[PDB]
């Protein structure tokens, strides 16, 4: 049987929250093309006390100006392939988050934020982000970062120089990130344009084409639900689909989906037999050829990036391979990744593949931990005054962040 | 009740007749390409995966199994006899939907 | 085990490496095929026209035509179109004499002396 | 012109590289072995046996004269200790008349 | 002087794609000119009339495609539709 | 102002041969509608390409069997009238100096 | 099967309007062919016009436009 979601959250509090400790209490605003994760830093305790505002990153204003439905409740999104591009909707989403976040005493900002950004950002869009952040809120200082790198920082034993590969899988894109001694090398770094949203759309299209009768009975919500629970990645795709060819055992492990009920009354309210689509959806990232778009795929991308390195430095970076993101939640992803890595590694070589404790939420935990240990570091954050002396597209070049190139954006 | 009441536009379409929200992502990248990027300078262009040199397998469009045949009448692929009967029994709507799913020479 | 492609050919098209395309047809299915360079020669050596029931060994490339179908007879063994799937995984049993094995290993082409008695 | 040829072997247990003298390269060229075939090599004897193209290229063409085999599930490098027996009469017969070399 | 204009140097240029060693007489050139501009006028007028019927201002790819569907009798219609769709798809990309 | 020297034509970008620019000009000047779309001339050129290719292929095939190396109106006439689709597309047209297809009714044939 | 809905007396009536005295008995089966073919062209256009307007209902003006393109004009139906 299907299940549904909820709504009407109560994320409120007093004017604001300060616990006994230090003067500054920064904010964590982990972004996301799918959903936004927020919550106060809460210094003084390593475990996350109470993350708040776990809502889909979808907003919609009233057609006639009645009200702005921005939180959980057509629809619009501020993101355009993992990079935000909407201005007004981004402002209203931020206003919703701040209003539920406890604006202290009047118009202004509370404390520095540790908002995260895509792996690579065009040097026009971070300018708009900074402008609509400062000139609309006036934060004293803001620091950027990457959610996957923050997750690895949280999962790393301690803050030190580390190297390896980071496998990120999100809503609109996936990334293979080579980090070297705690410094990301954004030169031979690659991404795959396909993500979980495209997989869900593919599964939707397949199920609509399989049952032309009730096309509107199933929607994006049910597709996401089944892709989130009734699916897994295969150790070897061709051999698995060959094994699921015999009829006696094909039905032994098939899943029944009971749609709304009141032919034996099982045509409109069918059972929606799925025994192959539960594997064709997860393997989209591994095999982009399943869609008309042609690309290398996760198996060949990291090969293309790994064969341009000398044998000496390959050993320790392969020794630390990490799986992060949203799509890295299907069971058996670790086995598939380690087998694919074993196929391409030397005969006697060694490797280690690690999966995060919470692949979707460790990004926020890592951002919180990084912000907790860098409040006093005045060389990392971007001061409010610096936005006028600096062109517009300035970065700190700190760890867990992008790379800065010397350039100025002409504009007037 | 709000952080600021003097919010100013950042290049909207209030005056002109352009997109109200912002410039398109394609336009954004086209404008960003005009920057004098250095030869070794990173950007948003040299971050996409290269095209695969490995031939791509063929899979049944109705059952997701290893295909070994085709069909000149519809230009699809199946695996067994019942798959052939089913695909012949299907109308043109599902056929063109399957063709457009994995995009082909047919729109 | 062997892979066998048996069926009636409908149309052959070879361009001017070379690109080839042909459509096989049994009584229960049809299938188009793109030919590699080797198959181009394997089909040009043994002139194959429309309405010919042919059997092909996939692992080798041998064309063994059985006859022509009645459909194209209008305008030399007349065989009907085959039945079942075009591609069959056939299990083949084979027995060989022990003296046969001994004779094969004697010369460069030891099987020749097994008929003429030259061994 | 030619001194040695570097070849790369790969199975579903690892990958290795080998250096071949021109004799072994000639043996490979005689077997009509190109890039993407499953090869068997014995270092002691210099034997070269092509076991067919790998299955991953099976989709390269719809009809190809070649036969395709799966990627081997085993070690690229195999070591064994073998003990060989040979009688004198074998040596006499082998060296008595010009060995066929065919 | 005068740009009398014509497709003479176009249909002839098409000829080499089908028969690389065939010539055209002047009268045949005039015949092909008349044929091509006649078909042009027919298709353009049909698309116009259809757009006016649907109270529209612009004659687009789909309107002229429907005009071709109306005017071309049989398999020529669907084959020309495929040819035009391929041409426009290659033009856009 | 600087512009590209010897810019590529729209016909070459479309992969066709008939002039897309001339077709667009004719559409705009023919007063078929006040505004003319972008892809319409490309589609029309493609259709004209298909028709010309078909008729010329048939005309050349007809002329080859007459042991002649040049297309004349007679070959075009033989090409059109021998194909049912082109015959019904060109039912009400007269080809100058093209003659008539040779056919004799069974009744009028001796014996 | 509905072409047989064009009964024999209906064909007789249609013939009688034309001004013919005697009707062969095998005429009907061929005449039903002509009704079968002449009607297979206007619908070809009538649906197609309908399919241009993104709508799936055959209005009374589409048939008029089809008959006009074919060369048979009729009055009284919004022509
Ligand atoms: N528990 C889960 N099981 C399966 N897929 C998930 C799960 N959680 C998230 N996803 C997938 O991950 C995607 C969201 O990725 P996300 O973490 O938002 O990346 P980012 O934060 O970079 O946008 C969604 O498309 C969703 O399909």
């Amino acid at each position: 049987p299907f299940r549904d979601a909820r709504a009407a959250p109560d994320p409120v509090l007093e004017a604001g929250p300060v616990a006994h400790g230090p003067l500054p209490v920064p904010l964590v605003l982990d972004n996301g093309s799918f959903q936004v994760r927020a919550g106060w830093a809460c210094p003084g305790q390593d475990p996350g006390p109470e993350p708040r505002l776990q809502f889909r990153a979808v907003c919609a204003r009233g057609r006639g100006g009645a009200r702005g439905a921005s939180g959980p409740q057509m629809l619009r999104s501020p993101f355009d392939r993992n990079v935000p591009v909407n201005l007004e909707l981004q402002e209203l989403l931020l206003d919703y988050s701040f209003q539920h976040l406890g604006v202290s005493s009047q118009g202004c900002v509370d404390h520095p934020i540790v908002l995260t950004e895509a792996v690579c950002n065009p040097l026009y869009s971070r300018q708009m982000m900074s402008e609509l952040l400062f000139e609309c809120y006036g934060i004293p200082k803001v620091a950027y970062g990457i959610d996957s790198l923050f997750s690895f920082y949280h999962n790393k034993p301690k803050n030190s120089m580390c190297s390896g590969l980071i496998i990120s899988s999100g809503y609109q894109c996936t990334h293979v990130l080579p980090i070297l001694e705690g410094r990301l090398d954004a030169k031979n770094c690659k991404r795959i344009n396909l993500g979980g949203s495209q997989a869900a759309g593919y599964l939707q299209r397949l199920l609509q084409l399989k049952y032309p009768g009730h096309l509107a009975a199933i929607t994006l919500s049910r597709m996401e639900e089944i892709l989130h629970e009734h699916s897994y990645i295969a150790e070897d795709y061709v051999e698995e689909l060959h094994k699921w060819r015999c009829p006696d055992y094909y039905e032994n492990n098939v899943h029944k989906m009971q749609l709304p009920f009141s032919v034996f009354n099982l045509a409109a309210y069918h059972q929606l037999f799925v025994g192959t689509e539960r594997i064709r959806a997860p393997e989209i990232i591994f095999q982009p050829s399943l869609i008309g778009e042609e690309q290398a795929g996760i198996a060949e991308t990291l090969q293309y990036i790994l064969d341009r390195y000398p044998k000496d430095i390959q050993e320790m970076l392969v020794q630390n391979v990490f799986l992060t993101g949203g799509n890295t939640m299907y069971p058996g992803m670790k086995a598939r990744m380690e087998k694919e890595l074993l196929e391409m590694r030397p005969f006697r070589s060694s490797f280690q593949v690690q999966l995060a404790s919470n692949p979707v939420l460790d990004a926020w935990y890592g951002a919180r931990d990084w912000a907790l240990n860098h409040l006093d570091d005045n060389e990392v954050w971007i001061t409010r005054k610096e936005y006028e002396e600096k062109g517009g597209e300035y970065l700190k070049e700190h760890c867990a962040s992008n790379i800065y190139v010397p350039i100025r954006l002409p504009k007037q | 009740k709000d952080p600021n009441f003097v919010h100013s536009g950042h290049g909207g379409a209030v005056a002109g007749k352009k997109n109200r929200t912002w410039k398109n992502l394609k336009q954004i990248l086209a404008s960003e390409r005009a920057l004098p990027w250095q030869l070794n300078d990173p950007n948003y262009f040299s971050i996409d995966a290269p095209p695969s040199f490995k031939p791509a397998k063929k899979y049944s469009d109705v059952s997701g199994l290893l295909a070994n045949y085709t069909d000149p009448q519809s230009k699809l692929r199946f695996s067994t006899i019942e798959e052939f009967s089913y695909i012949r029994r299907l109308p043109s709507d599902v056929v063109t939907g399957y063709l457009a799913l994995r995009k082909a020479t047919s729109i | 085990e062997t892979e066998i492609i048996e069926g009636e050919v409908v149309e052959i098209q070879i361009d001017r490496s070379k690109v080839g395309k042909l459509t096989l047809k049994t009584t229960e299915m049809e299938t188009i095929y793109d030919l590699g360079t080797k198959m181009i020669e394997s089909l040009t050596k043994d002139k194959v026209q429309a309405g010919d029931v042919i059997t092909i060994d996939k692992a080798t490339g041998k064309i063994s035509k059985l006859g022509r179908s009645f459909t194209r007879a209008r305008d030399t063994k007349f065989v009907q179109c085959p039945d079942g799937e075009l591609q069959k995984r056939k299990e083949v049993v084979h027995t060989v004499s022990l003296h046969e094995i001994d004779v094969i290993n004697s010369r460069t082409q030891g099987f020749l002396a097994l008929f003429s008695g030259d061994t | 012109t030619i001194s040695h040829v570097i070849i790369g072997l790969k199975t579903a247990k690892g990958t290795k590289q080998l250096k071949l003298d021109p004799s072994i390269f000639e043996s490979l060229q005689k077997e009509r072995v190109e890039a993407g075939d499953v090869i068997y090599i014995e270092a002691n004897s210099g034997a070269v046996k092509r076991q067919g193209r790998c299955d991953t290229y099976a989709t390269e063409f719809d009809l190809e004269a070649e036969e395709y085999v799966p990627l081997p599930k085993g070690d690229v490098h195999k070591k064994k200790e073998i003990i060989q027996d040979v009688t004198l009469h074998d040596l006499d017969v082998a060296n008595a008349r010009p060995q066929g070399g065919q | 002087r005068s740009r009398k204009e014509s497709y003479s140097i176009y249909v002839y240029k098409v000829l080499k794609q089908v028969h690389p060693d065939t010539g055209i007489s002047s009268k045949a050139m005039g015949i092909m000119n008349s044929f091509v501009n006649d078909i042009f006028e027919r298709i353009a007028g049909e698309a116009s009339r259809l757009a006016h019927y649907n109270k529209r201002s612009t004659i687009t790819s789909r309107e002229i495609q429907t005009a071709v569907r109306l005017l071309l009798p049989g398999e020529l219609a669907k084959h020309a539709v495929s040819e035009g769709t391929k041409a426009v798809t290659k033009y856009t990309s | 102002g600087k512009a590209r020297a010897k810019a590529k034509t729209r016909s070459s970008r479309a992969g066709l041969q008939f002039p897309v620019g001339r077709v667009h000009r004719l559409l705009r000047k023919g007063n078929y509608s006040e505004r003319v779309g972008a892809g319409a001339p490309v589609y029309l050129a493609a259709v004209l390409e298909y028709l010309t290719a078909e008729i010329l292929e048939l005309a050349g095939n007809a002329a080859r069997d007459n042991k002649k190396t040049r297309i004349i109106p007679r070959h075009l006439q033989l090409a059109i009238r021998n194909d049912e689709e082109l015959n019904k597309l060109l039912g009400r047209v007269t080809i100058a100096q093209g003659g008539v297809l040779p056919n004799i009714q069974a009744v009028l044939l001796p014996k | 099967d509905n072409i047989q809905g064009i009964t024999k007396p209906a064909i007789r009536r249609l013939a009688r309007r034309g001004g013919v005295k005697r009707i062969s008995g095998l005429i009907y089966e061929e005449t039903r062919g002509v009704l079968k073919v002449f009607l297979e062209n206007v619908i070809r256009d009538a649906v197609t016009y309908t399919e241009h307007a993104k709508r799936k209902t055959v209005t009374a003006m589409d048939v008029v436009y089809a008959l006009k393109r074919q060369g048979r004009t009729l009055y009284g139906f919004g022509g």
